[PDB]
């Protein structure tokens, strides 16, 4: 149980390592959607989306 | 496509193709605009008799 124990709090520390990584590219992706759709090259539906996603 | 660039936002290859297509644009129009003019040397704008 120890061991386990042990292991299983690295793997939620590189776990959450990832999903801050995963957090910032989805954020820039936004930004860049909001931005097209405000010089007008897409539609509300693609913001929509993108926010969902993030 | 500009402001996009100026930010950051796309790849330079899709500003430079841009661009290249507006001055080509404009060769296009001289090329005819220069016709044209080539055509009305013939009239220089006098009655039909």
């Amino acid at each position: 149980n120890t061991a386990t124990a042990y292991f299983n709090v690295l793997n939620a520390i590189d776990v959450l390592s990832y999903t801050q990584a995963q957090k910032e590219a989805i954020y820039r992706q936004l930004d860049q959607t909001t931005q097209r759709f405000n010089v007008g090259l897409v539609a509300i539906t693609d913001v929509q989306n993108a926010r969902a996603q993030y | 496509r500009v402001p996009l660039g100026n930010a950051n936002l796309i790849g330079r290859e899709e500003l430079q193709h841009a661009r290249d297509a507006v001055t080509s644009a404009q060769a296009q129009l001289d090329v005819a605009i220069q016709q044209y003019n080539a055509n009305q040397a013939m009239i220089l704008g006098t009655k039909l008799e």
